[PDB]
């Protein structure tokens, strides 16, 4: 209708006016890099052992869907195993709940969400990346994803600088660099080379390094 | 009456008499107590027929209800937390189940075979012994394994063990049947391997149940 | 009214912007084959023994019904007998609900459902394919059915190229042919020759083999 | 009203646009004729013992009736007594359930039902049927019945061709006949020779003799 | 209210278009008289031992009162006694019930009641006939009652050839009569002369008997 | 107390004696507790005054409510279903019923007469024996009845049985009352027929109460 | 009170006592305890007049209720299915059924008979042996169709075994009731084959019922 | 959006109506200094132990909030521990109220929250201090933060003349200061010195000596 | 079955038999009744198999919840309140825990290992004695420490001192497995340190074990 336009319009707008957000997967594993001034305010987290998760957007909102992630994804572990947790399985749940807020509440979500899922620790498999949209709208991309903020200049910057299989100072350098079209900076990404919980967050003289 | 598992190099064997009984009336001779409820797992319950099939049957439900949903099956270990969690449904509304599965993801082989029982208060229980058994002739089952078990080192061997114990238990029990020569029936089993949970033919337990007892005669 | 037929345009609108599915019987069974990049985001799936699923459209939605089915026909299966489930039946729910959705929640779900069932292992009867649209109208064709994307230029080039009684190969490279109008695809078969679980998915060398 | 003659046509166009159907009383009891593609879906059904229903237009829905009719029946031949159930009442009932979905749904069913009863083994009565409407209005004609589709064309080809206590044989060309205006036919009866379920449907080959 | 007119119109379009039906007092009792072809349907109706009920528009609707009708009744009479049962009261929950409706609902009910009390068999009392109309609002008329159709017709027929006290034959030539303006007629009296039920049926032995 | 009730060629009779006790003390010397239900049936509950009417009275209501909503009267079946579910009802909320009826739909008008009666768990059951009794001296009534339903061929004649019955009840247990020639109380009596039911005058039953008397003087 | 089935070549046949007991009064002898549920389905209930009827009566409409909404009648396994939720529903809200019937669907219509009991905790069982009963004469039917069964070769002589058991309950326990010769009262029974379940003649019974005592004479 | 523009003024309206408030940081904790007619009427509260809240606006709405906010703390340091109550997470909780009020209410609150947190006793931490919109948006300011009535000739008096690190009765005149842009005064600090309610109200002489 | 639990200067050392008896049958020879909740904390049960298990692993879900979704650890103090709510929890609806833990937060890293354990009726309760047992043998496991505690320095000592308490309890107590060396079944450990919460190697544990029954019997 109308009603349906306007609230996509809304929700893009409000999107497109935060701070912008990239994950993308090297050799290592996935690495997430979103510029933050904020240092209590987080739009990157761990939701389970394998699976992190990235957000853009109002903070209000993503962070209260961060939540119910890590809710979701606790409760299924202890009903059923672990490792049916997935990357797959929470970007799912994430987008049937943007898709009905954007259906049947006031305002639509104004966010953009990436769940990354990495191997186990013994096995062999590409990282997976999904970014769920305001509207529930779920996309899968291998490489990378770009979130929030004027995405067009960072994809194009990615496009051509990104060499997979990056080792990790080298992706972080290619993101901070397609970021650009130190402080100010939350870094973590998802180890596949950690026994259980692959997140760990960069901070520091360690982050400097790389940077 | 007795289930009896046990594991060998490459798989389990889990298998089951077929008497039941109410109170000292032989109320069955042809009771299935051993079912398969999945492509690498088993159960047997020590008890009425219907309590045998009538559980084996939900849980093979939600085995496969969940691979439908979500695309693969649960891990061993997810197995048997869904198997736990309906074995304590059923106790907060004594059937206590033996589960014997073969584990692909395992590392080794050789000792992927898996036997899990539950105790008196619906707690599982994973044997590291190599057998297990439950039921009324369980200890004499057991017991004889005891002894029978440095003898197994294939699943043909395996399967002899376990129905030795099987006659062991009927033996020095009432509740527990033996071998019927009179009327053809022999106890249920079933082998589980790499390639997965096979039912064991009546040919080769008739054939081997014989053996048991002229070794005895 | 018109508010019905811009509800009505904009599924159509939102379904003829997804991949391509199609579903036809062959002699073996019902044959799926969609055109999917995803590997782990699935358009093809089994819903009871010896029926299947297959969807084109909004993600989040049709995994959703997905749901809902194998939901349902486990409970039938389990509060009647296994043969209780059908084809016909399961149609029939999605049809109900479809059309429900439909009517009274905010937005239409953009999606378009083939349910496929094939004889029980012992018997012999004629596959049966089930189309359900975003109303809820239901549509049961004999030989093939395409979804989602530009369905015209599919549906002519299998009427002509359709064989009944192909063998497995053959009806896979009429279909592969008829969406050109191999690791960006996701094919299954509903094989009537196995005893009870009839879906079999089609992967990796297998499907190379095949192509 | 405004609100109230909008429903009155979204209704009274969707069952304008399905396949035909007629009723028709006849010596051996009633008779249904109903133009039906579909080998799996259905619009003629059993009710209870004596009681037949036919229904024409959107399926989910008259469908769903169907189902809330024989959950009704069967009810109340429990809790009272089989001879309870009658055509007169369950029409009542739909009566009462299209007025009020008519009422306080968001969309009214499309539909047109048809309650047929025939006589209870041993005696003798007149067969009585039912017509409700999408608004619960309820008529009760004597003769015949025509729902769905175009239907002045064949309830005046009937009001002419129409000859009361007729053969079921020669009802049924009666019936084909007016329907103009036979594997696409769905044939059934309401017999009052059976001593117990008057439902009885032609399958085809039986079917073809009375052709 | 503009809205409120609406409501009002649809409703009393919808009754205008229905069959007619009069229930008048006669000597023996309350007399009713309805053109009804349908045998399975009914517009007439017991509710109570001294009470009848009749009612003209769609019948899906009215006949669900009928039965909201019976089975309040039927409570009353258990929790209290048998004679706390009056047309006077259930008419009164008729109006409540109508009045709601034609407030709360989305569509008022096209209906037109009729509740029509006889003295009880060993006392002596006039007849009582109510009208209450798809709104909740209830008249009482001391001799007939018409619903349904076209009403002027019918009310000045009467008014004209209406003689109170009619013996019962005479009463339903006039009533008959009245409708003008035979197995299409719907026939019931409210006998004040029985012991307890009063509620009467005429199926037409009788009728073509009355009828001529 | 006793209820008696049994079929005649065209009808059944029911009737019910006056006592009422409380442990050995007499509380009541007039007590109905037979009353009819409908036009064609009648109930009688070994029971308080109270009781007796209260169950009726429902009963009653129960009945005519359908009829008024339906057009029709149930079933004679469907008659005994509303009890039995009245009857269940007020057993999980030991007054057993006895219920009398005639048949109008029965293809024979001889034995159109029915007698229905509930057991300590609140099923109902059919008798097809001829008579039935419920109550403390249920088991005298049974029995002379027994022997004296042989001279039973027209409603008269079942009616002084019936009361002889229950004379013979009230002979060999204190629970039940006899006739009161003092007082001038009877057992109240009701019959079913084609015609209709229909209370039975004191009279009659007095003139056969005071027949039944000199009769074993 | 006793009910009994065995399966014959092409049939099942099941038969029940017609009394009923009240501790030790006999407070019936006219029950009817097997009733047929569906066309290839019938139950028998060792229990009240009402309890055998009021269930079959359930299980029939439910079946029927199936059928009506779905087009087509469940599978034997269905039919079992429901039938033991229904039981399992009355056993948390011991009438043990005993269900007999002919699945059309079998691949061999001579062994297309099947009896299915329950047992004291509401879970079915498949009878394998050919014969069973339950209720108080259970184990006398039993122990006398293990004798006679090698007699059973049609559905004629199916109905004598049948028969003879219940003589044989009726013999040796008190709660089970004989053929009543004076009264003219058989056990009922109730013959289900290719063409369906029906109701055995009471001339056929009190045919086999003067047999099989005549022979003992 | 218009309507969501018209509340926002509506709300920041209000706000601008309202007496100002003023809480920055020093050396000793935080401050608080809001100008107050009323003496039974608070606009600066305790919260939880080392957090502090001061709100302007609308009293009925802000106080509502106030309660909330204590409820909420109170509850949280039972079910942990008494150092899981944050300042970052009661301005979380806040945010996704007012968040919620401004979507769903019939009228947004026309309030402006601050949360304010200190170090604990042992541990040397610097001062955060939040601010609450109406809207659900959450700043956090390192040194100041201004809420209500005219706040630019204030923000920027502070600007200027703001020391970090000043004696209390230092920053004391720089807030009364930037406020002119004394029984009319209410005055609170959050004494990081306290050892475990650092919350403390100054009035009367306190104030006085200060001056 | 007994578990024991001591602080050494620098850790915790928690420890636990083998053993579970169904009466007087010998049930299982495998039982591991100590698992590690989270980084610095532990939990033994003095139960069945699967009551120490799905209490550990109910236990660990809820502090890791709390993690993910607050960004930090819950203080010791709160890792102690939730783990008393639960205990609690499952009181209402007598398997009684012996949580071990290392508070980084402490001032002094030297005796900043920590005991809790739970009364009959689910009140919690911190250990300032430095040892700590539960289970049918505890009241012999306490006893052998009083007189050994005195020789704990490290955490090799505190560890000895564990396994010889166990090894008293096993002595006098019948419930409690003492080490099988025909099987090689030995007592389970886990060592909680500023590093954190590790497993001791049965390597270690079979050595000590080994050295007292080898050397008290030839």
């Amino acid at each position: 209708e109308q009603a349906m336009r306007e609230r996509s319009e809304l929700a893009r707008k409000g999107i497109a006016r935060a701070k912008s957000v990239v994950a993308l997967a090297y050799a290592g594993g996935v690495l997430f890099v979103a510029e933050n001034p904020s240092r209590s305010l987080q739009k990157i987290s761990e939701l389970y052992d394998r699976v992190g998760f990235a957000a853009a957007g109002k903070f209000n909102e993503f962070d209260n869907l961060r939540r119910g992630g890590i809710q979701f994804a606790d409760t299924r572990g202890y009903a059923y195993d672990r490792r049916d947790v997935t990357g797959r399985q929470l970007a799912n749940v994430y987008a049937q709940t943007l898709g009905t807020i954007f259906t049947e509440q006031a305002k639509p979500y104004e966010v953009e969400l990436c769940v990354a899922e990495v191997a186990h620790y013994g096995e062999t498999k590409r990282p997976e990346l999904y970014r769920i949209t305001y509207d529930g709208s779920i996309a899968d991309e291998p490489h990378f994803v770009v979130m929030g903020g004027t995405t067009e200049p960072i994809a194009n910057a990615l496009k051509e600088s990104y060499a997979e299989n990056a080792s990790l100072t080298d992706a972080l350098r290619i993101a901070v660099a397609a970021l650009r079209a130190v402080a100010s900076l939350e870094v973590a990404v998802l180890d596949a080379n950690r026994p259980r919980r692959a997140f760990r967050r960069i901070t520091g003289s360690a982050l400097q390094a790389l940077l | 009456x007795t289930i009896v598992a046990l594991k060998y190099p490459g798989g389990v064997v889990m298998a089951g008499d077929r008497r039941s009984t109410q109170g000292n009336m032989i109320s069955g001779r042809d009771v299935r107590k051993v079912y398969i409820t999945d492509d690498y797992t088993a159960t047997g319950i020590a008890g009425t027929a219907a309590v045998a099939v009538e559980f084996a049957r939900l849980y093979a439900v939600e085995l496969e209800h969940y691979e439908k949903l979500e695309g693969v099956p649960l891990t061993f270990a997810g197995k048997i937390n869904r198997l736990a969690i309906m074995v304590r449904g059923n106790l907060a509304a004594l059937a206590l189940p033996l589960l014997a599965g073969y584990d692909i993801h395992a590392s080794d082989p050789q000792s992927a075979g898996r036997i899990v029982s539950f105790d008196a208060a619906g707690g599982w229980n994973i044997e590291e012994e190599g057998y297990q058994a439950v039921g009324s002739g369980s200890l004499f089952a057991k017991s004889s394994m005891k002894k029978l078990y440095s003898q197994v080192t294939d699943g043909d061997s395996g399967l002899r063990v376990a129905v030795e114990a099987l006659y062991d238990a009927a033996d020095d029990d009432s509740a527990t049947g033996g071998p019927d020569l009179v009327r053809g029936i022999f106890p249920t089993a079933v082998i589980i391997d790499a390639d997965g949970a096979v039912d064991v033919p009546e040919s080769r337990i008739a054939e081997l149940a014989r053996a048991i007892i002229e070794s005895r005669s």
